[PDB]
Protein backbone atom coordinates (compact mmCIF):
# COMPACT_ATOMS: atom_id res chain seq x y z
CA UNK A 1 0.00 0.00 0.00
CA UNK A 2 0.82 3.77 -0.39
CA UNK A 3 3.58 4.80 2.30
CA UNK A 4 1.06 8.07 2.86
CA UNK A 5 -1.43 5.69 4.10
CA UNK A 6 0.56 5.41 7.39
CA UNK A 7 0.80 8.87 7.70
CA UNK A 8 -1.07 10.63 10.93
CA UNK A 9 -4.28 12.50 9.40
CA UNK A 10 -3.86 16.34 8.91
CA UNK A 11 -6.05 18.87 9.55
CA UNK A 12 -4.20 21.66 7.89
CA UNK A 13 -4.13 25.45 8.51
CA UNK A 14 -8.18 26.17 7.26
CA UNK A 15 -10.41 26.17 10.27
CA UNK A 16 -13.54 24.37 9.17
CA UNK A 17 -15.32 21.20 10.78
CA UNK A 18 -15.20 18.45 8.44
CA UNK A 19 -15.38 14.43 8.76
CA UNK A 20 -13.11 12.82 6.82
CA UNK A 21 -11.45 9.51 7.41
CA UNK A 22 -8.03 8.17 7.58
CA UNK A 23 -6.07 5.38 7.28
CA UNK A 24 -4.58 4.37 10.99
CA UNK A 25 -2.56 1.29 10.26
CA UNK A 26 -1.85 0.87 14.17
CA UNK A 27 -5.44 -0.59 14.28
CA UNK A 28 -5.57 -1.52 10.71
CA UNK A 29 -9.19 0.16 10.07
CA UNK A 30 -10.11 3.43 8.99
CA UNK A 31 -11.17 6.23 11.24
CA UNK A 32 -12.47 9.72 10.93
CA UNK A 33 -10.84 12.96 12.36
CA UNK A 34 -11.61 16.40 11.41
CA UNK A 35 -10.26 17.69 8.57
CA UNK A 36 -9.73 21.53 8.50
CA UNK A 37 -11.18 22.34 4.93
CA UNK A 38 -7.61 23.46 3.09
CA UNK A 39 -4.27 21.37 2.25
CA UNK A 40 -5.51 17.69 2.60
CA UNK A 41 -2.88 14.97 2.40
CA UNK A 42 -3.19 11.99 1.12
CA UNK A 43 -4.45 9.98 3.80
CA UNK A 44 -7.77 12.00 3.68
CA UNK A 45 -10.89 10.18 2.43
CA UNK A 46 -14.30 11.43 2.05
CA UNK A 47 -15.87 7.43 2.76
CA UNK A 48 -14.28 5.01 4.61
CA UNK A 49 -15.27 2.78 1.80
CA UNK A 50 -12.69 4.91 -0.34
CA UNK A 51 -9.98 5.21 2.71
CA UNK A 52 -10.28 0.71 3.20
CA UNK A 53 -10.22 0.35 -0.86
CA UNK A 54 -7.11 2.73 -0.68
CA UNK A 55 -5.30 1.95 2.06
CA UNK A 56 -6.72 -1.20 3.55
CA UNK A 57 -3.93 -3.60 4.83
CA UNK A 58 -1.09 -0.90 4.89
CA UNK B 1 -28.36 45.37 7.62
CA UNK B 2 -26.26 45.45 10.34
CA UNK B 3 -28.37 46.18 13.30
CA UNK B 4 -29.29 43.97 15.65
CA UNK B 5 -33.00 43.70 17.08
CA UNK B 6 -30.70 42.53 20.13
CA UNK B 7 -27.61 44.78 21.05
CA UNK B 8 -24.91 42.70 21.82
CA UNK B 9 -22.53 42.85 25.07
CA UNK B 10 -18.91 43.28 23.77
CA UNK B 11 -15.82 42.55 26.53
CA UNK B 12 -13.17 31.07 19.23
CA UNK B 13 -10.21 30.48 22.04
CA UNK B 14 -10.64 32.53 24.62
CA UNK B 15 -13.58 34.65 23.59
CA UNK B 16 -17.32 35.35 25.03
CA UNK B 17 -20.38 33.78 25.02
CA UNK B 18 -22.52 36.26 22.85
CA UNK B 19 -25.87 37.32 24.05
CA UNK B 20 -28.58 35.07 22.82
CA UNK B 21 -30.14 36.78 18.97
CA UNK B 22 -27.27 39.57 18.93
CA UNK B 23 -25.50 38.37 15.92
CA UNK B 24 -28.36 37.68 14.03
CA UNK B 25 -26.78 37.16 10.55
CA UNK B 26 -24.89 34.32 12.02
CA UNK B 27 -25.99 30.59 10.57
CA UNK B 28 -24.68 27.49 11.26
CA UNK B 29 -23.83 25.31 8.01
CA UNK B 30 -24.79 21.47 8.65
CA UNK B 31 -24.98 18.52 7.01
CA UNK B 32 -28.04 16.20 6.79
CA UNK B 33 -27.64 14.78 10.59
CA UNK B 34 -27.42 18.37 12.03
CA UNK B 35 -23.47 18.77 11.99
CA UNK B 36 -21.62 21.70 12.37
CA UNK B 37 -18.77 22.14 9.87
CA UNK B 38 -18.80 26.10 9.39
CA UNK B 39 -20.28 29.37 9.70
CA UNK B 40 -21.99 31.66 7.59
CA UNK B 41 -23.60 35.25 7.11
CA UNK B 42 -26.88 36.03 6.09
CA UNK B 43 -26.43 39.00 3.31
CA UNK B 44 -29.96 39.00 3.02
CA UNK B 45 -33.00 36.83 2.89
CA UNK B 46 -32.12 34.83 0.02
CA UNK B 47 -28.34 34.45 0.24
CA UNK B 48 -25.53 33.13 2.41
CA UNK B 49 -22.08 34.39 2.37
CA UNK B 50 -18.79 31.51 3.56
CA UNK B 51 -15.73 30.48 2.98
CA UNK B 52 -15.01 28.49 0.13
CA UNK B 53 -13.01 26.20 1.66
CA UNK B 54 -15.64 24.68 3.86
CA UNK B 55 -17.13 23.35 0.69
CA UNK B 56 -20.68 23.68 1.16
CA UNK B 57 -23.40 21.28 -1.31
CA UNK B 58 -26.50 21.28 -1.55
CA UNK B 59 -27.35 18.25 0.58
CA UNK B 60 -25.71 20.76 3.08
CA UNK B 61 -28.82 23.08 5.06
CA UNK B 62 -28.81 26.69 6.55
CA UNK B 63 -29.65 26.80 10.54
CA UNK B 64 -30.41 30.78 11.15
CA UNK B 65 -31.64 31.97 14.19
CA UNK B 66 -29.72 29.45 16.39
CA UNK B 67 -27.85 30.25 19.72
CA UNK B 68 -27.55 27.02 21.99
CA UNK B 69 -26.93 23.84 19.41
CA UNK B 70 -27.33 21.86 22.29
CA UNK B 71 -31.04 22.90 22.79
CA UNK B 72 -33.65 20.50 20.68
CA UNK B 73 -36.59 23.05 21.85
CA UNK B 74 -34.74 25.87 20.76
CA UNK B 75 -36.62 27.59 17.70
CA UNK B 76 -34.51 27.88 14.81
CA UNK B 77 -34.68 28.04 10.76
CA UNK B 78 -33.16 25.12 8.94
CA UNK B 79 -33.07 26.09 5.32
CA UNK B 80 -32.21 24.12 2.17
CA UNK B 81 -29.55 25.62 -0.43
CA UNK B 82 -31.11 25.62 -3.60
CA UNK B 83 -27.34 26.28 -5.06
CA UNK B 84 -23.83 27.08 -4.13
CA UNK B 85 -21.87 29.58 -6.02
CA UNK B 86 -18.13 29.09 -4.95
CA UNK B 87 -15.61 31.76 -6.47
CA UNK B 88 -14.20 30.01 -9.77
CA UNK B 89 -10.71 31.80 -8.27
CA UNK B 90 -10.56 30.56 -5.01
CA UNK B 91 -7.11 29.13 -4.79
CA UNK B 92 -6.85 25.87 -3.30
CA UNK B 93 -2.95 26.09 -3.10
CA UNK B 94 -3.01 29.27 -1.54
CA UNK B 95 -6.26 29.80 -0.09
CA UNK B 96 -6.52 33.01 -1.69
CA UNK B 97 -9.96 34.76 -3.05
CA UNK B 98 -11.54 32.29 0.15
CA UNK B 99 -15.30 32.64 -0.57
CA UNK B 100 -18.66 31.00 -1.44
CA UNK B 101 -22.46 32.03 -1.49
CA UNK B 102 -25.03 30.12 -0.74
CA UNK B 103 -28.42 30.60 -2.29
CA UNK B 104 -31.45 29.31 -0.32
CA UNK B 105 -34.04 26.81 -1.42
CA UNK B 106 -36.76 29.01 0.61
CA UNK B 107 -36.25 32.90 1.62
CA UNK B 108 -35.42 32.71 5.55
CA UNK B 109 -37.73 34.62 7.47
CA UNK B 110 -36.24 37.65 9.01
CA UNK B 111 -37.17 38.20 12.19
CA UNK B 112 -35.62 40.09 16.23
CA UNK B 113 -32.59 36.59 16.03
CA UNK B 114 -32.79 36.51 11.43
CA UNK B 115 -31.27 39.34 9.87
CA UNK B 116 -28.66 40.30 7.29
CA UNK B 117 -25.20 41.89 7.62
CA UNK B 118 -24.31 45.09 5.61
CA UNK B 119 -21.43 44.16 2.71
CA UNK B 120 -18.69 46.68 1.99
CA UNK B 121 -18.10 48.96 -0.87
CA UNK B 122 -15.18 47.56 -2.91
CA UNK B 123 -13.31 50.88 -2.08
CA UNK B 124 -14.02 50.78 1.74
CA UNK B 125 -11.01 51.56 3.97
CA UNK B 126 -10.94 49.61 7.18
CA UNK B 127 -8.02 51.27 9.08
CA UNK B 128 -5.33 48.37 11.08
CA UNK B 129 -6.11 48.70 14.60
CA UNK B 130 -10.02 49.04 14.03
CA UNK B 131 -11.61 46.84 16.39
CA UNK B 132 -13.77 44.19 14.92
CA UNK B 133 -15.53 40.86 16.21
CA UNK B 134 -15.54 37.70 14.61
CA UNK B 135 -18.72 35.05 16.22
CA UNK B 136 -19.04 31.19 15.71
CA UNK B 137 -19.22 27.90 17.29
CA UNK B 138 -15.39 26.72 16.52
CA UNK B 139 -13.66 25.58 19.41
CA UNK B 140 -12.86 27.57 22.60
CA UNK B 141 -9.72 25.03 23.27
CA UNK B 142 -7.38 23.26 21.00
CA UNK B 143 -12.52 18.34 22.11
CA UNK B 144 -15.80 19.24 21.07
CA UNK B 145 -17.45 22.73 19.89
CA UNK B 146 -18.88 24.96 22.58
CA UNK B 147 -22.96 24.37 22.20
CA UNK B 148 -23.62 28.32 22.59
CA UNK B 149 -22.77 31.01 20.06
CA UNK B 150 -19.02 32.63 21.22
CA UNK B 151 -17.85 36.20 20.47
CA UNK B 152 -14.42 38.06 20.43
CA UNK B 153 -13.64 41.59 20.01
CA UNK B 154 -9.82 42.08 17.77
CA UNK B 155 -8.22 44.25 15.89
CA UNK B 156 -7.33 44.27 12.26
CA UNK B 157 -3.69 43.83 11.35
CA UNK B 158 -1.50 45.86 8.57
CA UNK B 159 -0.55 43.68 6.09
CA UNK B 160 3.09 44.62 7.34
CA UNK B 161 2.48 43.68 10.85
CA UNK B 162 0.65 40.45 9.52
CA UNK B 163 3.04 39.30 6.85
CA UNK B 164 6.04 39.69 9.57
CA UNK B 165 4.65 36.01 10.98
CA UNK B 166 3.01 34.58 7.92
CA UNK B 167 5.01 36.30 4.81
CA UNK B 168 4.48 35.68 1.28
CA UNK B 169 1.85 33.53 2.31
CA UNK B 170 -0.52 36.40 2.56
CA UNK B 171 -2.27 37.25 -0.48
CA UNK B 172 -4.59 39.90 -1.68
CA UNK B 173 -7.63 38.86 -1.08
CA UNK B 174 -6.70 38.47 2.69
CA UNK B 175 -7.22 40.29 5.83
CA UNK B 176 -5.62 39.86 9.05
CA UNK B 177 -7.00 40.36 12.41
CA UNK B 178 -5.94 38.79 15.78
CA UNK B 179 -2.78 37.99 17.51
CA UNK B 180 -4.41 40.10 20.41
CA UNK B 181 -5.10 36.60 23.03
CA UNK B 182 -7.96 35.44 20.87
CA UNK B 183 -8.08 33.50 17.85
CA UNK B 184 -10.72 31.96 15.77
CA UNK B 185 -10.74 27.91 15.85
CA UNK B 186 -11.97 25.16 14.54
CA UNK B 187 -15.56 24.76 13.07
CA UNK B 188 -15.52 28.85 12.54
CA UNK B 189 -14.73 28.83 9.31
CA UNK B 190 -16.61 30.86 6.60
CA UNK B 191 -18.20 32.77 9.79
CA UNK B 192 -18.17 36.62 10.36
CA UNK B 193 -15.84 39.17 11.18
CA UNK B 194 -17.34 42.57 11.50
CA UNK B 195 -16.42 46.03 12.11
CA UNK B 196 -18.84 49.42 12.54
CA UNK B 197 -19.25 51.45 9.18
CA UNK B 198 -21.42 54.40 10.59
CA UNK B 199 -22.37 52.42 13.32
CA UNK B 200 -23.57 49.32 11.12
CA UNK B 201 -21.94 46.11 11.27
CA UNK B 202 -20.08 45.26 8.29
CA UNK B 203 -18.51 42.07 6.86
CA UNK B 204 -15.27 42.95 6.81
CA UNK B 205 -13.70 39.35 6.68
CA UNK B 206 -15.17 35.51 6.62
CA UNK B 207 -13.10 33.12 8.91
CA UNK B 208 -10.24 31.70 6.52
CA UNK B 209 -6.84 30.26 8.33
CA UNK B 210 -4.44 30.91 10.70
CA UNK B 211 -2.72 29.24 13.16
CA UNK B 212 -2.48 25.14 13.47
CA UNK B 213 -3.06 25.11 16.97
CA UNK B 214 -5.67 28.42 17.43
CA UNK B 215 -2.50 29.89 19.42
CA UNK B 216 -4.10 33.30 20.34
CA UNK B 217 -0.66 35.51 19.75
CA UNK B 218 -0.75 34.58 15.86
CA UNK B 219 -2.16 36.91 13.42
CA UNK B 220 -5.73 34.95 12.22
CA UNK B 221 -6.36 35.41 8.15
CA UNK B 222 -9.33 35.87 7.01
CA UNK B 223 -11.08 36.71 3.50
CA UNK B 224 -11.02 39.93 2.95
CA UNK B 225 -14.53 40.71 1.57
CA UNK B 226 -13.65 44.43 -0.02
CA UNK B 227 -11.61 42.54 -2.47
CA UNK B 228 -14.58 40.23 -3.37
CA UNK B 229 -17.31 42.11 -3.20
CA UNK B 230 -17.73 42.72 -6.55
CA UNK B 231 -17.75 39.58 -7.40
CA UNK B 232 -20.79 39.12 -4.49
CA UNK B 233 -23.13 41.91 -6.19
CA UNK B 234 -22.13 40.47 -9.90
CA UNK B 235 -23.52 36.73 -8.44
CA UNK B 236 -26.42 38.08 -6.69
CA UNK B 237 -27.23 40.67 -10.04
CA UNK B 238 -27.36 37.54 -12.10
CA UNK B 239 -28.53 35.28 -9.70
Amino acid sequence: RPDFCLEPPYTGPCHARIIRYFYNAKAGLCQTFVYGGCRAKRNNFKSAEDCLRTCGGA
Amino acid sequence: CGVPAIQPVLSIVNGEEAVPGSWPWQVSLQDKTGFHFCGGSLINENWVVTAAHCGVTTSDVVVAGEFDQGSSSEKIQKLKIAKVFKNSKYNSLTINNDITLLKLSTAASFSQTVSAVCLPSASDDFAAGTTCVTTGWGLTRYANTPDRLQQASLPLLSNTNCKKYWGTKIKDAMICAGASGVSSCMGDSGGPLVCKKNGAWTLVGIVSWGSSTCSTSTPGVYARVTALVNWVQQTLAAN
